């Protein structure tokens, strides 16, 4: 039980360091904002 | 100023609220625009 608990704590503690790196882990949630912002800026730029 | 006023600045008809600029204009600049092709700031022809 102690080995399973220690491995679970070591796997949970490496989640934050993995999400704090590689610069594209949360890119699937950045794409849905960067697509709406691009679709709005296209409507702004098509008035010129 | 500070009210919704129909303005006519050297033939430029429009409707908006005229507030203070608070941005450094260079002395050759008459108009002021945004991302779109709309006039955001006009230099005054009398009081400058
Ligand atoms: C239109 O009126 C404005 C406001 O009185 C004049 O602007 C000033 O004019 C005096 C004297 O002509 C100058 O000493 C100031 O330096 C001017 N101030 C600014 C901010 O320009 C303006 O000269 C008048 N227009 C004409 C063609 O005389």
């Amino acid at each position: 039980q102690k080995l399973i608990a220690n491995q679970f704590n070591s796997a949970i503690g490496k989640i934050q360091d993995s999400l704090s790196s590689t610069a594209s882990a949360l890119g699937k949630l950045q794409d849905v904002v960067n697509h709406n912002a691009q679709a709005l800026n296209t409507l702004v730029k098509q008035l010129s | 100023k500070n009210k919704c006023v129909n303005f006519n600045f050297n033939g430029l008809k429009g409707t908006g609220v005229l507030t203070e600029s608070n941005k450094k204009f260079l002395p050759f600049q008459q108009f002021g625009r945004d991302i779109a092709d709309t006039t955001d700031a006009v230099r005054d022809p009398q009081t400058l």
